[PDB]
């Protein structure tokens, strides 16, 4: 089958350097022409550069243009992006695409970019206690950057479970995550939110205690 | 690309229209 | 590279039932237009190409169709996994992105359920109180959040967030965070968090003060 | 400003799409 792994994602600060990869496999990679999509927090698909299958010829938007280059390795299956003097503009998801015509018609599953100032900063991770169910939660501020991951009793909680998106602002990162569970297993038989935040390099559980 | 297609070769009118915009 | 209007930005639609999307260029495109599903997490995947030709291994209850400037994009029989964002995309001249429409799915009038926290013993003893408030699984979308305080409303250094559609009851939820310096905790007793939903005439009120259940 | 292709294709292109120009990727 066809498939197109990205990688090489990450947090620059501005003027910054990163050169994205992509890997191609279940398919004759040189004869076909490439580019590179992303798409931005505010959920618009920008196409981003592009590359003529044996290489010769190469496309990119103004936006871009002088600071991207594409080019590709066609003896390794693999694309890459070069991105210099980056800008917060440029904060995205980054996707490979094949064009066999003018149309994109398979992608990768993307890698992310964030172009930021701001200092990599671990969680504070507070507990939130409050019928025949309860809803608990557990509060993550001040961190930076994203993403976290919350689970609840090491991921073996698993409904009464969702987490609500990040609120930005003073340029650290907050938000909350919520559990249902049946009053009768609570506060009699403990729960705990199991956070994660790989850029800082913590894991943090927190009991939820009752009143 | 056009490149690799159409510059080793003489491409057909029709060929080289595709490839307008 | 030519401007493509696409709308709606979402729709509502119930399994089963039938979506339309339309998309406009700004000149004549020559039926080179392409359809593009994308799921959260994700890649984008073709649909559709040549304004109606279905990509092999599509299922037929999608279809497309348009000429010169006006296209459009249908469902049928739409199926749970059918709920994604549709973006449409030109490739007459290089190469241009519609906006995109967020599909969710339909559902049944549900009110939320309201939880009240109070801050934790690890934040007062590091210099804050966070005040939180969950509104969960309800539906339609919208709701409104009003803190009460000491009997009235205050109304800044507060901010809000909404979960996407959950896929587990089609209902959403919302999360509301009111945020003090410490020593504004202490300060006061009464604390309150009330949701207005279409779903009630009055809203759905929760409380505490100094000692909580 | 001569040309690199043996085809002639640059001056080609020209011909066939004018104005609005081309793109190195076709659309059929």
């Amino acid at each position: 089958e066809v498939q197109l792994v990205e990688s090489g994602g990450g947090l620059v600060k501005p003027g910054g350097s990163l050169k994205l990869s992509c890997t191609a496999s279940g398919f004759a990679f040189s004869d076909y022409d490439m580019s590179w999509v992303r798409q931005t927090p505010e959920k618009r698909l920008e196409w981003v550069a592009f590359i003529s299958n044996g290489g010769y010829s190469t496309y990119y938007p103004d936006t871009v243009k002088g600071r991207f280059t594409i080019s590709r390795d066609n003896a390794e299956n693999t694309l890459y992006l070069q991105m210099s003097s980056l800008k917060s503009e440029d904060t995205a998801i980054y996707y490979c695409a094949r064009q066999g015509l003018r149309y994109f018609d398979y992608w990768g599953l993307g890698t992310t970019l964030t172009v930021s100032s701001a200092k990599t900063t671990p969680p504070s991770v507070y507990p939130l206690a409050p019928n025949s169910m309860v809803t608990l939660g557990c509060l993550v501020k001040g961190y930076f950057p994203e993403p976290v991951t919350v689970t609840w009793n090491s991921g073996s909680l698993s409904s009464g479970v969702h987490t609500f998106p990040a609120v930005l602002q003073s340029d650290l990162y907050t938000l909350s995550s919520s559990v249902t569970v049946p009053s009768s297993t609570w506060p009699s038989e403990t729960v705990t939110c199991n956070v994660a935040h790989p850029a800082s390099s913590t894991k943090v559980d927190k009991k939820i205690v009752p009143r | 690309g056009i490149v690799e297609q159409c510059c080793t070769s003489i491409c057909s009118l029709y060929q080289l229209e595709n490839y307008c915009n | 590279d030519i401007q493509m209007t696409q709308s709606p930005s979402s729709l509502s639609a119930s399994l089963g039932g039938r979506v339309t999307i339309t998309c406009k260029a700004s000149q004549d495109i020559n039926k080179y237009l392409a359809w593009y599903q994308h799921k959260p997490g994700k890649g984008p995947r073709l649909l559709i190409h040549y304004t109606s030709t279905l990509q092999p291994g599509i299922p037929s209850r999608f279809s497309g169709s348009g000429s010169g400037r006006d296209y459009s994009f249908s469902i049928s029989n739409l199926e749970p996994e059918d709920v994604a964002t549709y973006y449409c995309l030109q490739y007459d001249s290089l190469l241009s992105f519609g906006a995109g429409t967020k599909l969710e799915l339909k559902r049944a009038d549900a009110a939320p359920t309201v939880s009240i926290f109070p801050p934790s013993s690890e934040q007062l003893t590091s210099g804050g109180a966070s005040v939180v408030c969950f509104l969960n699984n309800f539906y339609p979308k919208d709701i409104n959040v009003k803190w009460k305080i000491d009997g009235s409303e205050r109304q800044n250094g507060v901010l809000n967030s909404w979960t996407d559609q959950d896929s587990k009851d089609s209902t959403y939820s919302m999360s509301s965070t009111l945020t003090l310096t410490k020593d504004e905790y202490e300060r006061h007793n009464s604390y309150t968090c009330e949701a207005t939903h279409k779903t009630s005439t009055s809203p759905i009120v929760k409380s505490f003060n100094r000692n909580e259940c | 400003n001569q040309h690199l292709c043996g085809s002639h294709l640059v001056e080609a292109l020209y011909l066939v799409c004018g104005e609005r120009g081309f793109f190195y990727t076709p659309k059929t």
